[PDB]
């Protein structure tokens, strides 16, 4: 619900389709490739 | 904007277009 603000301070609500997307930036892959792949991406986590 | 899911609508400004303009 909060990724990982609530280890540094209050908790901080936040979407969770854009916490993920957040943790693909920090990987140097630009946000758009999870917005446009929602579904593709959560499907495929599922099955992971 | 047809593909993401939560797009809303709103204008962004470009400031070229009005000073240019
Ligand atoms: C955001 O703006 C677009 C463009 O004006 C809207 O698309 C129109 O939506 C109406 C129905 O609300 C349709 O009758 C039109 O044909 C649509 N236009 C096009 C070009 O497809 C869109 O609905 C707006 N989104 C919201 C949430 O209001
Ligand atoms: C958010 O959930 C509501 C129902 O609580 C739904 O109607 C809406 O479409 C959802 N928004 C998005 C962007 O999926």
């Amino acid at each position: 619900t909060s990724g990982w603000t609530f280890g540094a301070g209050p908790a901080l609500q936040i979407p969770f389709p854009m916490q993920m997307a957040y943790r693909f930036n920090g990987i140097g892959v630009t946000q758009n490739v999870l917005y446009e792949n929602q579904k593709l991406i959560a499907n495929q986590f599922n099955s992971a | 904007c047809d593909v993401v899911i939560g797009i809303v609508n709103n204008t962004v400004y470009d400031p070229l277009q009005p000073e240019l303009d």
